[PDB]
């Protein structure tokens, strides 16, 4: 076995740089590794093979480089059709081994979410439970802070949340926090809010609905 | 009445496991204590047979095989074993009686930016039957378009280059392997007394 | 052109068989190498098996005497079979076209493979209403909830994919109950909730669940 | 001489008991041992036991130690073959074979008796047309046939105008299709020129399910 | 547990010349006191139970006709067909009867050679009738055509299909030593209707570049 890091873990750089990637090995495994790229829910690209080989249909833009122990995958001319994880796999000796990959993130101008609450559906509480969705749409960076405050108390261990993938027209992150109780302890309470701290909200914002 | 052992073992230049050469060794006297009471091999595996009895026996004749593989590839070299280099290089066969005799050849074999020079068969369609040496060049044609000899899309050349260098680890060292096969009709080979 | 297309998989309870298929085109299955490389959830890639293009096998450790790798030239598939599989074998098992044992030039687009006691269990969809609340200047939010389904995954169109742009289809999340849930929403002009109708459209295809729901606003 | 007649096709659940029948008939029965080949689809031959019935004695082998059982009703000159529990696995025709001896060829085998255990339940065949076009013409000869989907158990027997046509005709072997159920499908070969005046109509019969069907087929 | 493997795995013999197949022995099967080998050789035809042919490895059973012919000891048998006929198109078994328990060869198919004949390539869409059930099936045929191996490929608007097809091969004729295959393609009928293009691709060694019957739905 043998074990294959790359650095950096995440990187977030404007279109138009250069991205460095690293790709360090245990043993030496002489030039003998690939390069993949793996947008999302796509299957992995060849890019390079060998050390600096490049593979067919690939821009001349991607470069690999080193040999040995330390190689680098080198992206000129950032295009936002990039920006997706790019693993390094060895095959100097068996068995062959991946990195744990490296997320590529496009860089944008600071952009405001967008916030949006929905009341549970009528038809969802007949069933016994009730779910409040709290929406953040087209907002940039992705790091976003989302509470849920019922009758201005904090709400912990009841509510989960999903972020989209990047935008491939503007660049930007959504996010939906879901508030599930049970419908007994829905009508025990009458104020919902979600309230939302950003980087591009000067204060926070708090969307609320009151029960009925 | 010498059986020329050493220009096997001790050759300048040993011979592409592709291209494997067969030494046969005939009418003359074997001396085996060169070789089994040598401290120059990291694997003197036989099969069948004991090479420290090998001064009191008369065979047919003696097969000397040598080749250069990768010191991970060594544990192909044995009956019974699948790999790249057991199934389109070099194959042993089951019934194999003989012993299999390798050593590290970094000095000799691995030059400083490469050798390039020691090649392997990477691509057939079929495994090799043992004892069968495929020195053929043609391309392989891995899709149903007719390759005419050019390398191209599903057309790829059957040889890989090993490359060999000083700097690496010691499974992709270069390693001088020897294979002795022993057959046994009048006895042309015999030990001492 | 190369093709790799793959089959097979789906929900099975541990210690379970499964076969994954992968149809070929482009390049002939038995002159080359081949390799299965699977996936898991946040994990990355790792090596399965690989058969050779003169019919050797080789395995990993962890999937040794469980999996048989396998090709059908006949047919220009390749086959993987998964006997005795366990809950840590749960991945997105790739088909991939191996160059010499060295690296994988085409790539298929994967299937996934759960493995649970947990049974099939169908969606069940809400609507996310328009409301004041929802709608911001002229701009209107609206959407679905994709709840309480296993195993993933569903898929959700708007209007029989007539509506693409501002739609976002959330990953799904795992809920403390063992099922899964997601919520697809829309951005929409506020002039149109009155005269254009939405539907989401989710399907389940482990459940075999169709549902067109429609959204109103209120 | 000596015939070995065995026992009917059998189509049980899973879990369930099964004995199938072997009896022979002839001269010199009490120097015949009885042995049980079992044969897999598509696979090659299994030997599972042998019995000599005037005593009984059993050998098994290591594979079928304790799977089956087999026995002999030396009064009736008949060898028998059981399971106490039936699984998938068993899947199989089995044939029994004689020998003169212990350590001999067995020179007489059974017709064989097709064991099938499966989950599904008797499902009748439905019957599609396969029309022939422009798309089965190949000058002078028209191709067309009917596709048998869904049925279980084995066997369904197709003709073709009430067994008249016999030539170009092609039924293909029945594919277990992962629900459970077999599917088949018969072509024929016919000139082109009787597509507007010749009838054919494929007869597909079912026994298991008592389903008979007359499907013609003409161009569409 | 006398191990027996036999080869080839398959066999391909024109009309009236030879057949040879071997039989390799893990141990020996020779009886020394009675200097015979304790080995079989049997004959089955497809659908019908396998048939004793050369019993001792060489004696030869009543009734087989005199082309068939036995030899080898130890470990090593072969069983030689000259003149090979028709009637011999069946899959060849060897036995071993030394020790209990008794065990067989993988077998060894044995065909009769012919000149290489193209297939001929029919398609068939789905009937009226199957669609209003709920399902669609295209069928592919094959017809007349050697040797046995085939390539068939399903692709729906040039996108290859995986996992929705299953394909049967009746046995080789007894008249033109040609084979038939059928490859049917099962599809629902939403997503029947989805697509166009049904095109059926088959690739063979008596066809100069692969052949595509397609429809449009
Ligand atoms: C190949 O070349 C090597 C050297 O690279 C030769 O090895 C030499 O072999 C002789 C054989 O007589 C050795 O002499 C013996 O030495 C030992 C002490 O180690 C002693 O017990 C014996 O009585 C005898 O004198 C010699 O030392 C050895 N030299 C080296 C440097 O290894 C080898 O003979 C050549 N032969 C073949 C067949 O390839």
């Amino acid at each position: 076995e043998i074990v294959l890091t790359q650095s950096p873990g995440t990187l977030s750089l404007s279109p138009g740089e250069r991205a460095t990637l690293s790709c360090r090995a245990s043993q030496s495994v002489s030039s003998y590794l690939a390069w993949y790229q793996q947008k999302p829910g796509q299957a992995p690209r060849l890019l390079i093979y060998g050390a600096s080989s490049r593979a067919t249909g690939i821009p001349d833009r991607f470069s690999g480089s080193g040999s040995g122990t330390d190689f680098t995958l080198t992206i000129s001319r950032l295009e936002p059709e990039d920006f997706a994880v790019y693993y390094c796999q060895q095959y100097g000796s068996s068995p062959r081994t991946f990195g744990q990959g490296t997320k590529l993130e496009i860089k944008r101008t600071v952009a405001a979410p967008s916030v949006f609450i929905f009341p549970p559906s009528d038809e969802q509480l007949k069933s016994g439970t009730a779910s409040v969705v709290c929406l953040l749409n087209n907002f940039y960076p992705r790091e976003a802070k989302v509470q849920w405050k019922v009758d201005n108390a904090l709400q912990s261990g009841n509510s989960q949340e999903s972020v989209t993938e990047q935008d491939s027209k503007d660049s930007t992150y959504s996010l939906s926090s879901t508030l599930t109780l049970s419908k007994a302890d829905y009508e025990k309470h009458k104020v919902y809010a979600c309230e939302v701290t950003h980087q591009g909200l000067s204060s926070p914002v708090t969307k609320s609905f009151n029960r009925g | 009445n010498l059986c020329p052992f050493g220009e096997v073992f001790n050759a300048t230049r040993f011979a592409s496991v592709y291209a494997w050469n067969r030494k046969r060794i005939s009418n003359c006297v074997a001396d085996y204590s060169v070789l089994y009471n040598s401290a120059s091999f990291s694997t003197f595996k036989c099969y069948g047979v004991s090479p420290t009895k090998l001064n009191d026996l008369c065979f047919t004749n003696v097969y000397a095989d040598s080749f250069v593989i990768r010191g991970d590839e060594v544990r192909q070299i044995a009956p019974g074993q699948t790999g790249k280099i057991a199934d389109y290089n070099y194959k042993l066969p089951d019934d194999f009686t003989g012993c299999v005799i390798a050593w590290n050849s970094n000095n000799l074999d691995s030059k400083v930016g490469g050798n390039y020079n020691y090649l392997y068969r990477l691509f057939r369609k079929s495994n090799l039957k043992p004892f069968e040496r495929d020195i053929s060049t043609e391309i392989y044609q891995a899709g149903s378009t007719p390759c005419n000899g050019v390398e191209g899309f599903n057309c790829y050349f059957p040889l890989q280059s090993y490359g060999f260098q000083p700097t690496n680890g010691v499974g992709y060292q270069p390693y001088r392997v020897v294979v002795l096969s022993f057959e046994l009709a009048p006895a042309t080979v015999c030990g001492p007394k | 052109q190369v093709q790799l297309v793959e089959s097979g998989g789906g929900l099975i309870q541990p210690g379970g068989s499964l076969r994954l298929s992968c149809a070929a085109s482009g390049f002939t299955v038995s002159s080359n190498y081949m390799s299965w490389v699977r996936q898991a959830p946040g994990k990355g890639l790792e090596w399965v098996s690989v058969i050779y293009s003169g019919g050797s096998t080789f395995y990993a450790d962890s999937v040794k005497g469980r999996f048989t790798i396998s090709r059908d030239n006949s047919k220009s598939t390749l086959y993987l079979q998964m006997n005795s599989l366990r809950v840590e074998d749960t991945a997105v098992y790739y088909c991939a076209r191996d160059f010499g044992d060295f690296y994988f030039d085409y790539w298929g687009q994967g299937t996934l493979v759960t493995v649970s006691s947990a049974s099939t269990k169908g969606p069940s969809v809400f609507p996310l209403a328009p409301s004041s609340k929802s709608t911001s200047g002229g701009t209107a939010a609206l959407g679905c909830l994709v709840k309480d389904y296993f195993p993933e995954p569903v898929t959700v169109s708007w209007n029989s994919g007539a509506l693409t742009s501002g739609v976002h289809t959330f990953p799904a999340v795992l809920q403390s109950s063992g099922l899964y849930s997601l919520s697809s929403v829309v951005t929409v002009p506020s002039s149109s909730l009155g005269t254009q109708t939405y539907i989401c459209n989710v399907n389940h295809k482990p459940s075999n669940t169709k549902v067109d729901k429609k959204v109103e606003p209120k | 001489q000596m015939q070995l007649v065995q026992s009917g096709t059998e189509v049980k659940k899973p879990g369930e008991s099964l004995k199938i029948s072997c009896k022979g008939s002839g001269y010199g029965l009490i120097t015949y041992w009885i042995g049980w080949v079992r044969q897999m689809s598509g696979k090659g031959l299994e030997w599972m036991g042998i019995i000599y019935p005037a005593d009984s004695e059993t050998r098994y082998s290591p594979s079928f130690q304790g799977q089956v059982t087999i026995s002999a009703d030396k009064s009736i000159n008949t060898a028998y073959l059981q399971w106490s529990s039936l699984k998938a696995s068993d899947t199989a025709i089995y044939y029994c074979a004689g020998g003169s001896g212990i350590f001999t060829p067995m020179d007489v085998w059974g017709q064989g008796t097709t064991v099938t255990v499966s989950s599904a339940s008797t499902k009748g065949p439905s019957v599609f047309p396969l029309a022939p076009s422009s798309k089965s013409t190949s000058g002078g000869t028209a191709a067309l046939g009917c596709l048998v989907k869904d049925y279980f158990p084995e066997p369904v027997t197709v003709s073709w105008n009430s067994g008249a046509l016999t030539s170009g005709v092609h039924t293909f072997p029945a594919v277990l299709q992962s629900s459970g159920l077999y599917s088949l499908s018969s072509v024929v070969t016919v000139p082109s020129s009787s597509l507007g005046t010749q009838t054919y109509i494929c007869n597909v019969n079912h026994k298991p399910s008592n389903t008979k069907v007359d499907k013609k087929v003409e161009p569409k």
